[PDB]
């Protein structure tokens, strides 16, 4: 007959959260939370309701509120989601000058970033989308063979990341990378 | 001596601490693979299961052949009901225990109970609880590490939140072996 809130949460590393292990029993013999995270309990007022503070959470943890009620021990599970902007989004160095009409390769790698099912990567020669693909692995390998013709005369190529937490009230967390000074 | 390892497979232990625990089990077990030395293993969380019984134990003696299908459950931590499992459904002669032998109990847990039980059902067994977490700090909350204690505050409950901070417990764990 347990219960807990909030049921879902999204937060950055090292962040802290509060959780209320509630319960509905005539007189429960025990109430607590089950987590690998550092616990710190709150107020004394109340009996069948308990609040804590899960601190310094770095991995997507999932606390578990329990309760030994006369009827029995039940469980209420919450879900902690950690999100963060990658270490480096920079792309692989090629030299400034290049022979036109060259099927040269543009490679970009991103290391980190979560939640990984929301983080996309995009290679681009200026404000033109060259290729948008989801971050795969560590670092995230991504490549698109660019040509040297007409829009190629002394351009600047770059690599950005877009982490969409907008579907859950946050913002779009993106990071641009050091430019590619292409000349010809 | 029919010794038993009772390790904590609850969520509250870092996914690593599970494997750091096993290392210790082996620090005593395989190091003391000498004959006339029987062991067992019961991972406790919200539920219980005998990881490896005596029967399959003395068949392929090695802590890398008995942990074939170990799966980290990571639920609660029924510490009491765990001890009361080693008693009733573990030390039963049926499985593979020798009568004229001392029944030891090696409990491994951060010392955080998710229930309040009673171990009088096996108060005679040689207890041996080893901390490992972070929770094992203040007396106001953490005190149950004293509940399963036997003899005076000696080498029963120390700072060893990493039992790795200890050499080979062969000639050391033989307190009556
Ligand atoms: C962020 O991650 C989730 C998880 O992949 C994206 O999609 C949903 O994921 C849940 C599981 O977490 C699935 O059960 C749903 O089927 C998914 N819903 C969808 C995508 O329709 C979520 O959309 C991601 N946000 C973005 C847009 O990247
Ligand atoms: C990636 O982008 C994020 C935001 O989109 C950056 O976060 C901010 O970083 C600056 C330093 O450049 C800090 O001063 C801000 O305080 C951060 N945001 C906040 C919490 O206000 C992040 O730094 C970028 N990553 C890199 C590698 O610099
Ligand atoms: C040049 O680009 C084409 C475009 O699809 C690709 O098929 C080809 O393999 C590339 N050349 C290389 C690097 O072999
Ligand atoms: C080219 O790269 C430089 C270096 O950051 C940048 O300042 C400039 O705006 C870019 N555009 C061009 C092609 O001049
Ligand atoms: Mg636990």
């Amino acid at each position: 007959q347990t219960s807990v809130s909030p049921s879902k949460v999204i937060l950055p590393r090292g962040g802290s959260v509060l959780v209320t292990c509630s319960t509905s029993c005539d007189q429960p013999k025990l109430l607590g939370i089950e987590t690998p995270l550092p616990k710190k309990e709150l107020l004394l007022p109340g009996n069948n309701r308990k609040v804590y503070e899960l601190s310094n959470v770095q991995e997507d943890s999932q606390p578990m509120c329990y309760s030994n009620c006369p009827d029995g021990q039940s469980t209420a599970k919450t879900f902690l989601t950690v999100y963060w902007t990658p270490e480096r989004v920079e792309l692989a160095p090629l030299p400034s000058w290049q022979p036109v009409g060259k099927n040269l390769t543009l490679r970009c790698q991103v290391e980190g970033g979560a939640p990984r099912a929301n983080l996309t990567v995009v290679l681009l020669r200026g404000e033109k989308e060259l290729k948008r693909e989801p971050a795969v692995g560590e670092p995230a390998e991504v490549t698109t063979t660019v040509l040297v013709r007409r829009d190629h005369h002394g351009a600047n190529f770059s690599c950005r990341t877009e982490l969409d937490l907008r579907p859950q009230g946050l913002e779009l967390f993106e990071n641009t990378s050091a430019p590619y000074q292409l000349q010809t | 001596v029919d010794l038993v390892f009772l390790f904590d497979g609850s969520m509250s232990l870092q996914p690593d601490e599970f494997q750091k625990i096993l290392d210790f089990m082996k620090d005593v077990m395989k190091k003391c693979s000498n004959t006339s030395y029987q062991f067992a293993a019961v991972q406790f969380s919200t539920s219980y299961k005998t990881e490896f019984d005596f029967s399959d134990y003395v068949k392929r003696k090695d802590p890398d052949a008995l942990l074939k299908h170990v799966k980290h459950m990571l639920l609660l931590t029924n510490t009491f009901g765990a001890i009361n499992y080693v008693a009733t459904e573990v030390f039963r002669e049926e499985l593979g225990a020798r009568p004229d032998a001392t029944k030891v109990l090696i409990i491994i847990t951060d010392g955080e109970a998710t229930d309040s039980g009673n171990i009088d059902a096996a108060k005679d067994i040689i207890r041996y609880i080893i901390g490992i977490g972070k929770h094992f700090q203040t007396k106001e909350s953490q005190e149950t590490l004293h509940k399963f204690a036997s003899k005076p505050a000696s080498e029963f409950v120390k700072i060893l939140d990493t039992f790795e901070k200890l050499k080979d417990l062969c000639t050391e764990l033989q307190k009556k072996i």
